[PDB]
């Protein structure tokens, strides 16, 4: 996927990415239904709001 | 998609309204006359719940 | 020492008054006839500010 | 889509999968109940 | 200053880097490096290290 | 759709090559005389860099 | 005893299953017998469990 | 005594006495030379430990 709009993670675990970057999806559907996804970018796995991507 | 972030915090007046944090994205639904915004709240880890809150509490962003 | 955590989300409606997410510790300081508690508010990051909130928007912790 | 050439994946995260295999993209995707990552060209 | 300090309730920590304990537990003091005067402190507990907030113990003694 | 992968370790000797390393994947574009392709390297993370480098380097691999 | 190390200087993992930490940390060893013989040992520290290299931590017994 | 040095820039061994490196990789440093060329022993996961000579300005030291 490609990222709309930069975005900066919160936590350890949240993906970090600029603006344009190309995303590899990893999963969907959390346990409680969140809205993040997980992908990889840059060598580095975390989690995003699905909202800022396509 | 059109997606704004909470640049301030509100506690929400009514079982209608979203309780907000600053930081947290809101993807937006509709929007009234009054200054009030309906939308889709992306928190970590709670459901997406979906509400209203007064805009001027919130940060567009564009592509 | 007396020391309450944060129950329920409360976004302070003046300048004197602390603004509190769930969880948060609170040292307590005065209580009033009101309903209303002055408290030192442990959050992480920020510098450790001092102000009013009802009390019923928080639970006491005993030893 | 249906995998060309078959992949053995490097990390924990990465999908491996055999040839011709067909693939739920989600890069992104599912297959044999395993999620994980593959470079896209193949 | 004090080498160790005993929690009078237990804590759960938030971040990663924070220190979750139990209450009654004896916890070596690392730091208290004003970070931004946030009053939490540093400390070591089961071989975690972490911080954690400075009213939610007392020094240790009898 | 032609694609090979890295048989053996490459240090780029300019600014114009690829710098490659053994397993990874590269999308061929163009082959010269030398015995020098340019292509396109599928690498984990880093954006997808463009670049020249010694074919005897690489395996190709067939459909 | 034949069970701590402390950490010489601070390490950073490259894969997933690595183990991150800074530098005087103490770690508990896990396994140190054999690993393919790649100077990679096996350690808990901060309640992450990993593998790091073998040079970058001194012994410590008793 | 330890002397212990990180990888900075890749480099693709020009001989067979010398070591291949990437980047993040550890050696552990045994001799060095008036060149500006030391030999080491490669810290990387997997193979066995190999030793070899390397340009010492593509790698930084690491201080206790």
């Amino acid at each position: 996927v490609k990222a709309l709009y930069d975005y900066e993670g919160q936590t350890d675990d949240e993906l970090s990415f600029p603006e344009g970057a190309i995303i590899r999806i990893l999963n969907k559907e959390n346990q409680d239904d969140d809205g993040f996804w997980e992908g990889e970018f840059n060598g580095r796995i975390g989690v995003f709001p699905s909202v800022l991507v396509e | 998609p059109e997606i704004a972030q909470v640049i301030a915090s509100y506690t929400a007046t009514g079982p209608e309204q979203l309780t907000l944090a600053p930081g947290q994205l809101i993807l937006i639904r509709k929007k009234n006359p009054g200054g009030w915004w309906e939308g889709e709240l992306q928190a970590r880890g709670k459901k997406r719940q979906i509400g209203w809150f007064p805009a001027n509490y919130v940060k567009l962003l564009s592509p």
